[PDB]
């Protein structure tokens, strides 16, 4: 499977946008967690479908496929989020009708922190001018690199995508030396996405223990792992 | 559930 | 300042080998945790000096120097641990007089999980045959990228170390495609070192709250922040 | 502690 065929396969696998309506009245702590938890749940279902379309994912053992999704689901969600808010500085596009402003994150006890590092990482992506094709690879890599014989298969799958990212970047035309630089700058961002995920899931866990909103089924299973 | 979507869907 | 000269200065910033003055003896739970915290505290002092020796670090605003260190210290600690353990598979070389086996990490609850993460990421760097000069750049990058007007200096500095890591890889003489692949596999592991980091803190912070770990001034400050 | 070691050598 050539790098371009892998990228084209990922493009096609791009999940459709989950539509959700912004509450009619101004957000409350509950209404918001309500909208974010619902969105996440629905996006998770689409994420599993997306994963089974990632070249060679289904070939891994089920227990592996499980560990990967269990450890990266928030990162993949936030990487998608950030991408959607790319051309909207200061704004976080959780959905076509659910646009959140950095300031609205105050109706929630300690989520503004999350919203800020999300916007920040986004600005970096915008600054670097992340491309759609690069994005598809970075997102697919997040899943495969969350390894946090079958395993050996995993290494080969992750290299395939890396070759794809390299292939895409080369097509930008920039000097070889610069291709290494962009490739590096894009990946260094994975840690930031990783951080937001940790403080994002920790926050979510707290809310549940707080009963600030109902978190069950898929959303819950993923929370505990 | 997670396993369901993976193997049943 | 050429990449080669920048990597040299990093080699020159390398902190000394630290020992905890502990005579050979089987490890208990309280004896193990005190050793790990007493060691981390010493290394913390050496880490401050290290960063100060990183070109332009002192040139940063005092606020930045602090934020960068308060967030990456644990990662930088584990990164160092991994380089020292790279040649002793199955063992975690925290210090010459503090070597631990995966089973010995069972005395302490939760530690075993962390040990696995550290051992896994280590054996992972081992397969990639991590070169010292690469280790120097990576560790420097962990510091400069732990960030979540002055910024230009940071970015410019982070950029240099990145440019330095690319150089190191280009000198290995391997294929160009492989130079990109290697650079990629290396940066992807930072996510893992960052993961065993958050977990490491969580465990330590839990130990702190229980006053079961001896009181270490520098260690405590770094943990609270 | 961190700041004094940062401002002294
Ligand atoms: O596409 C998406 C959809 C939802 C999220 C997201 C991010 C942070 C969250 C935090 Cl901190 C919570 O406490 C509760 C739910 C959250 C949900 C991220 C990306
Ligand atoms: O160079 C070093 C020295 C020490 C550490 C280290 C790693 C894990 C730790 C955990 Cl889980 C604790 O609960 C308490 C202290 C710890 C200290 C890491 C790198």
């Amino acid at each position: 499977l050539s790098p371009e065929q892998l990228v084209l396969t990922l493009l096609e696998a791009e999940p459709p946008h989950v539509l959700i309506s912004r509450p009619s009245a101004p957000f409350t702590e509950a209404s918001m967690m309500m909208s974010l938890t619902k969105l996440a749940d629905k996006e998770l279902v689409h994420m599993i479908s997306w994963a089974k379309k990632i070249p060679g994912f289904v070939e891994l053992s089920l227990f592996d496929q499980v560990r990967l999704l269990e450890s990266c689901w928030m990162e993949v969600l936030m990487m998608g989020l950030m991408w959607r808010s790319i051309d909207h500085p200061g704004k976080l596009i959780f959905a076509p009708d659910l646009v959140l402003d950095r300031d609205e994150g105050k109706c929630v006890e300690g989520i503004l922190e999350i919203f800020d590092m999300l916007l920040a990482t986004t600005s970096r992506f915008r600054e670097l001018k992340l491309q759609h094709k690069e994005y598809l690879c970075v997102k697919a890599m997040i899943l495969l690199n969350s390894s946090m014989d079958s395993s050996r298969k995993l290494a080969h799958l992750l290299n395939a995508v890396t070759d794809a990212l390299v292939w895409v970047i080369a097509k930008s035309g920039i000097s070889s030396q610069q291709q290494s630089m962009r490739l590096a700058n894009l990946l260094m961002l994975l840690s930031h996405v990783r951080h937001a995920s940790n403080k994002g899931m920790e926050h979510l866990l707290n809310m549940k223990c707080k009963n600030v909103v109902p978190v069950y089924d898929l959303l819950l299973e993923m929370l505990n792992a | 559930k997670l396993v369901q979507l993976l193997t049943t869907t």
